């Protein structure tokens, strides 16, 4: 391990799912 | 592929391209069409308009043959699920209500990946049977479904901008050695199996993301989307950053 980047979780790509 | 023969099959298209078709066919609620999954192997996504409001369903390809969406019933084939789907929404925001079918001239865009897997698969038959020809030919048929998953998951081992030993240093100094444009990157594994990471340069400053892999085999960055393969991950975030600072674009070459 080491110092990795963080994901910017406000830009992901969003995909639905059955409710 | 399966649904190759469908008017509303729009090949390996992006999201940006699918909701490009359904805008200009108008927009009505229930309008759908269906493209080739980018994620996974054998995959769909199904796309629909409601409410003026895109919804994008990933259909996943079942080890037993059949498919379905997360949490939904299994059917099988892609045409059954949107014939099902037709008479009852079953989840969905609304059901089924009129393909947006290719227009006249416009055919089913073919994928990369399929594309590149093709030759490999040959390759790899033509060098493990030692066959050629009308033999060759009949023994791929009959060998393709088998070796798939294993051609799939080492495809990025041909790729350029993989590199099979390559420390943090090293990726950096690669990385900062040139012209240091943005989103030039490059992938190589960690010491511990399963681990991979994704250096990039932006603003020349090097970025590095950890790539592991679930439980389930499939591949991410730590809570980002998952993929079959590593080669659909980069091929991924070329076309959209999905979190990452940038997304790629030159490959750091060997
Ligand atoms: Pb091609």
């Amino acid at each position: 391990n080491q110092l990795y980047n963080e994901l910017n979780l406000g830009r992901r790509e969003e995909y639905d799912v059955l409710d | 592929d399966p649904a190759a023969h469908l008017p509303f099959f729009y090949g390996s298209i992006s999201r940006a391209e699918a909701e490009e078709h359904l805008k200009l066919a108008g927009m009505a609620d229930g309008l759908f069409l269906l493209r080739q999954c980018l994620r996974s192997l054998g995959g769909y996504v199904l796309s629909l308009v409601h409410d003026v409001r895109f919804h994008h369903f990933p259909i996943e390809r079942q080890l037993n043959g059949t498919y379905a969406i997360a949490g939904g019933k299994a059917h099988c084939g892609p045409a059954e699920l949107c014939e099902f789907y037709s008479r009852d929404p079953d989840g969905l925001p609304c059901n089924l209500r009129k393909p947006c079918n290719r227009p006249s001239g416009l055919e089913p865009q073919p994928g990369v990946f399929d594309c590149l897997r093709d030759a490999m698969v040959r390759d790899y038959v033509r060098q493990t049977w030692k066959l050629e020809g009308e033999a060759l030919e009949q023994a791929i048929i009959s060998q393709a479904p088998q070796v798939e998953k294993l051609i799939a998951t080492t495809a990025h081992e041909r790729m350029p901008w993989y590199h099979s030993s390559l420390t943090r240093e090293e990726a950096e100094r690669k990385l900062y050695s040139g012209a240091q444009t943005d989103g030039k990157f490059l992938l190589r594994p960690r010491k511990e199996q399963g681990t991979y990471a994704l250096s990039l340069i932006y603003g020349k400053t090097v970025y590095h993301y950890l790539i592991s892999q679930d439980k389930a085999g499939k591949y991410c960055i730590p809570e980002g989307t998952k993929f079959d393969t590593l080669w659909q991950l980069v091929e991924y975030l070329k076309l959209k950053a999905d979190g990452l600072i940038y997304c790629l674009k030159e490959a750091c070459p060997n």
